[PDB]
């Protein structure tokens, strides 16, 4: 009953239908990053008894980010050659 | 409260397990000698470099 | 000194208590793991092979392409689950 | 006119087959290095014997 649905709702056959019904302009990129931040915020943070997990996630994410950034310079000391 | 396997997966699992066990033993056997020899010949090379810097210090 | 050694004796009692608390949680895990004391039955092999052939049927004609995403995501994640055991066997190797 | 297997044996066979395949690969891997080294050290020994009879002909 709807053209645009949550990408999980849509099927594989109409997969490209979803890919083409949606927009791509940078404004529609900010209007996505914002939605992500605000889902996280209003679901795990803006609550009267926020916990560690309300924060630890972004930290342990930034961690993996800056690990991926560094992969190149770390292929030079693998303790074993044939992995 | 255990949940009975949807048997497809109970099948798919242990097969692959023993496949990997065989793969590992095969890799070990097939790989040992090549590395042994490359390292021993590199040891010849390093002894040669040692005597080089001995005479070409 | 000797008091610290006495504290160590109390700590040993505390360690026994730590073992005592761990065992019922472990017993719940054991209840899930107590299903098989011998290798699995070859009775459902038919069910599994037939489900596999039905998957092949859904595949060949191009009918599974009407699925929703979440289902295929789940399927692939459990596929990779099964897969990791291959590297596990390599570990044994 | 083939005669259907009394399934016991059809089971007992191919299992043992692949057991033996694994056994063989394992033996190959586990055995290569020891023999390599024993023979190379025997080669050291035979070169030493050669130089012996060279100086103690
Ligand atoms: C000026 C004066 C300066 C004085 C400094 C003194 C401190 C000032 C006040 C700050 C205190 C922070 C408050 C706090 O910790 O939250 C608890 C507190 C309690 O929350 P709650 O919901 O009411 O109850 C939660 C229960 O306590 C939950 O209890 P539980 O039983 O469920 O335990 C859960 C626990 C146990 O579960 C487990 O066992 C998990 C085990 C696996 C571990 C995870 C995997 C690790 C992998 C490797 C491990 C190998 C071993 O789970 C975890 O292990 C989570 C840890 C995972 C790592 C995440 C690290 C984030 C730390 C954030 C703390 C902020 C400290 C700032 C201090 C300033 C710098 C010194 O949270 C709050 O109520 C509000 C939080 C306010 C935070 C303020 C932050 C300010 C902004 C800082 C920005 C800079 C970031 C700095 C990063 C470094």
């Amino acid at each position: 009953p709807l053209k645009d649905r949550r990408l999980l709702e849509v099927k594989l056959g109409e997969l490209p239908s979803w890919i083409l019904m949606r927009d791509f302009t940078p404004s529609g990129i900010a209007g996505a990053f914002q939605r992500g931040y605000y889902r996280y915020y209003n679901k795990y943070v803006n609550v009267k008894k926020g916990s560690v997990a309300g924060l630890s996630m972004v930290l342990a994410a930034y961690v993996v980010f800056n690990y991926c950034r560094s992969y190149k310079e770390l292929k030079h000391e693998r303790l074993r050659k044939y992995h | 409260p255990p949940v009975q396997v949807s048997p497809l997966i109970k099948l798919g699992r242990y097969s692959a397990l023993f496949l990997g066990v065989a793969y590992g033993a095969k890799r070990y056997n097939y790989l040992k000698p090549r590395a042994e020899e490359e390292r021993r010949i590199a040891a010849e090379e390093k002894k040669k470099q040692d005597e080089l810097k001995r005479i070409e210090r | 000194a000797q008091f610290v050694r006495n504290l160590a004796e109390k700590a040993p009692v505390l360690v026994n208590a730590a073992v005592t608390y761990s065992k019922p949680r472990l017993a719940t895990f054991w209840h899930y793991a107590k299903v098989e004391l011998v290798p699995p039955t070859p009775a459902e092999i038919p069910t599994a092979i037939q489900s596999l052939k039905k998957i092949v049927n859904s595949a060949q004609t191009g009918s599974f392409k009407q699925l929703t995403v979440k289902e295929a995501l789940l399927n692939g994640l459990v596929a990779t689950e099964v897969l990791m055991w291959f590297y596990v066997g390599e570990i044994i190797a």
